[PDB]
């Protein structure tokens, strides 16, 4: 994601005198992604045990 | 006289191609097993089980 953030300031009027100027300034964000994991395992004679009740 | 006979003269034929295989390979016996003759198999369990009532 990123940013704008302009800027920029004014002074008193005068005919010779020097002109102000403005700008920005960019910036960006980052997030990280994050993976997990989980598993299951089963036997024979467990299972027939289980099943049994 | 004779030449040479580029070859070194010797039996054409070699033992193999000349033997004949019996169809049938014997196999060792191990001592007897007369449990089953003396009383006899009931099968009335089942297998994952525990005990016999």
């Amino acid at each position: 994601q990123g940013i704008v953030e302009p800027a920029g300031t004014a002074v008193e009027y005068g005919d010779h005198t020097n002109i102000p100027l403005t700008s920005w300034n960019a910036n960006f964000e980052r997030r990280t992604i994050v993976r997990g994991e989980l598993g299951m395992m089963v036997g024979t004679l467990e299972e027939g045990r289980a099943s049994a009740i | 006289n004779f030449t040479a006979p580029v070859t070194t003269p010797s039996i054409p034929t070699p033992i193999q191609f000349l033997q004949t295989w019996l169809p049938g390979f014997v196999k060792v016996m191990t001592a007897a097993r007369k449990i089953d003759e003396i009383i006899g198999i009931d099968t009335v369990g089942s297998w994952e089980d525990q005990e016999i009532v």
